[PDB]
């Protein structure tokens, strides 16, 4: 890896046939900083504080994606059709913080080696599905060119009360299902 | 005052290709 | 089994040493995860990186508007987004919750902290402790903050007081605290 003090991805630029979908996003120190919403066409926040470092024209990443699906054609024929590898994730469960019984907390799923950029990330509380309280990151660069990705779930800590972060991925021979309990 | 993103070049194109 | 996918990757990388004593930047053309291309500006010009890019390299570096407008992105992409942001973003501070739990062990967990930068000793009594102390790495949580366990392996005897210690840009001075 090149070494240096500090590291931009100006941008992360992903296209991919199966859809098609791709994703435009700015990284700074391995943090996404913004993303562009393809589908309405507009720079947002994920995470909101970080609009105060400038904004960004969307028809950048448009034309971006414009150029992206054209040269995939591309290699894809250079290349003799070589469909991408479903390499095989790995799940981790955490919380963010100290877990207190009754106070606010936030339980982390990280899914990491995620190629290709395809993979459904779900929350069971006691065994059934959770929708509320749940938001993701989008799919964040590695250096090896696959990427990670990160949900959420807030909740609040109780005794008996227990989590699964259920993932999806064609790299799996079955959904994995990675437990946690207080 | 807006942040600037690289912009990709467009391939080269009009190669042949060959089936699996 | 599954359906068949194409990816194409393209990353922009900015890497900045000294402030902005050296910049550089690194755009990537990625099949798969495969780099096939790429502009390097300490070079100046594409590269292949796999016989698969050699088709671009040469008709990209034939285009003298293409080498410009990528040369100038140095200063048009890094450099221009390293004022507008990454100063600022440098700039940002979210001080470290340091809590400690028994498990003889002691885990001292810093968390909720920014930036990655962060130094946490533990002491007993009024000695630090180097042997049998052991760390996590640094876990990235993806909201802008980190965390991190340090663990001390202690054998106690009552009326000792044992400190975790914490290190970071946030603080004016260490974050201190206690287990008896
Ligand atoms: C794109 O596809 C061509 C064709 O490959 C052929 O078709 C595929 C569907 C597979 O079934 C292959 O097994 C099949 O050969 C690839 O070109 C081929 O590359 C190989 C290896 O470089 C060539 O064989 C070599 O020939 C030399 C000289 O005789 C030997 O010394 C070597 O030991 C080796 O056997 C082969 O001739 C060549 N065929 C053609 C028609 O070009 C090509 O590599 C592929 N590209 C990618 C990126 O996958
Ligand atoms: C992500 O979730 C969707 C929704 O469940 C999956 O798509 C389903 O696939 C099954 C099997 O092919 C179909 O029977 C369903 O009708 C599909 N649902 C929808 C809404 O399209 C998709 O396969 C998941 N992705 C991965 C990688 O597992
Ligand atoms: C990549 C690079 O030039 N790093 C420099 C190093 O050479 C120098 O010794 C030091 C002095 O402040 O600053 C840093």
């Amino acid at each position: 890896d090149i070494v240096a003090d500090h590291v931009a991805s100006c941008g992360v630029n992903l296209y991919q046939f199966y859809g098609p979908s791709g994703q435009y996003t700015h990284e700074f120190d391995g943090d996404e900083q913004f993303y562009v919403d393809l589908e309405r066409k507009e720079t947002a926040w994920r995470w909101p504080e970080f609009s105060k470092f400038g904004g960004f024209d969307p028809q950048g990443a448009l034309r971006n994606m414009a150029v992206a699906k054209h040269n995939l054609n591309i290699m894809i024929k250079r290349y003799n059709s070589t469909a991408a590898t479903n390499e095989v994730p790995e799940v981790t469960v955490f919380s963010k913080s100290p877990v207190t019984l009754g106070q606010p907390n936030t339980l982390i799923c990280l899914v990491d080696n995620i190629f290709p950029p395809v993979v459904n990330i779900t929350w069971l509380s006691n065994g059934q599905s959770v929708t509320e309280g749940v938001s993701e990151t989008s799919f964040l660069s590695k250096s090896d060119h696959s990427f990670f990705k990160i949900s959420y779930l807030t909740f609040l800590p109780s005794a008996d009360e227990i989590y699964d972060c259920k993932v999806e991925h064609w790299g799996l021979d079955q959904p994995l299902l990675k437990h946690w309990e207080p | 005052e807006r942040n600037a993103g690289s912009g990709i070049i467009i391939s080269d194109g009009g190669g042949g290709s060959l089936v699996p | 089994g599954s359906p068949e996918d194409f990816v194409f990757q393209f990353k922009g990388m900015c890497y900045f040493t000294n402030g902005t004593e050296r910049v550089r930047l690194v755009t990537r053309y990625i099949y798969n995860r495969e780099e096939y291309a790429r502009f390097d500006s300490d070079v100046g010009v594409y590269r292949a990186v796999t016989p698969q890019g050699r088709p671009d390299a040469e008709y990209w570096n034939s285009q003298k508007e293409v080498l410009e407008g990528t040369r100038a992105e140095l200063d048009t992409v890094c450099r221009h987004n390293y004022e507008v942001a990454f100063r600022g973003i440098l700039q940002r501070r979210v001080e470290p919750t340091v809590t400690i739990s028994p498990s003889n062990l002691l885990v001292c967990s810093v968390t909720d902290f920014y930036p990655g930068q962060i130094k946490v000793r533990w002491f007993r009594n009024d000695q630090e402790e180097t042997a049998g102390v052991v760390s996590t790495p640094l876990i990235r949580n993806g909201d802008w903050t980190f965390q991190i366990l340090v663990m001390l392996e202690m054998t106690p005897q009552r009326g000792d007081v044992y400190t975790c210690h914490v290190e970071h840009p946030s603080l004016q001075s260490p974050i201190t605290v206690e287990w008896r």
